[PDB]
């Protein structure tokens, strides 16, 4: 009943540096605002990340498979630079997957986010800032370092990848993620 | 499985 290596998750050949502080298990979700699989997975991974608390260091990395969606990576880091990510992100997803507003340009984003209480001037500055440009370029470099081919992909301690591509279900992805983190904590992975 | 990948 336990997840099968090479089937339910992938043991990476070139594991990556881990920024978690020893006690914690690192968890990275490669996601994309426009992926409906990452959209439906948002409440499941959220609640779980909060359930682990001090036991993990969770972070997200936006994925842009084509230049069309680089603004979605700039959007991710522009909101974080403002500290409004956790507040507006539910509205971002819903705008894309229910309101037929895909937020593909900085102007459309500044327009939408202003209805959510975000000052247009301050958002566009972060969007065009060199710091957000650098975070976007780094996220694309992480895509290659982690050999990410699809989303949502979850990486545990920079060694093990899982996701619906492996498990064929979001619930199965959550179960695998939970299994891997525990195996890490027990020095079995 | 399934995922957004391209």
């Amino acid at each position: 009943s336990a997840p099968v290596a090479g089937k339910d998750f992938e043991v990476m050949k070139s594991p990556q540096p881990v920024s978690a502080p020893a006690g914690k298990v690192e968890v990275i979700e490669f996601f994309w605002y426009g992926c409906p699989h990452a959209y439906e997975f948002e409440p499941t991974i959220e609640a779980w990340v909060k359930k682990q608390g001090d036991k993990i260091a969770f972070k997200r990395v936006p994925v842009a498979f084509r230049d069309d969606f680089v603004p979605h990576s700039k959007l991710f880091y522009a909101l974080a630079a403002l500290g409004v990510s956790e507040k507006v992100t539910p509205a971002v997803f819903n705008a894309i997957h229910k309101e037929k507003n895909y937020l593909l340009t900085p102007q459309a984003q500044a327009d939408f986010l202003a209805t959510q209480g975000v000052d247009k001037k301050k958002f566009l500055d972060a969007y065009n800032s060199f710091s957000v440009q650098g975070q976007v370029k780094q996220s694309a470099e992480l895509l290659k370092n982690y050999n990410i081919d699809g989303v949502p992909t979850i990486v545990v301690q920079g060694k093990y990848k899982t996701g619906p591509a492996y498990t064929n279900s979001l619930e199965g992805t959550a179960q695998v993620l939970d299994f891997l983190v525990k195996q890490v904590q027990d020095k079995k992975l | 499985g399934f995922s957004c990948g391209f």
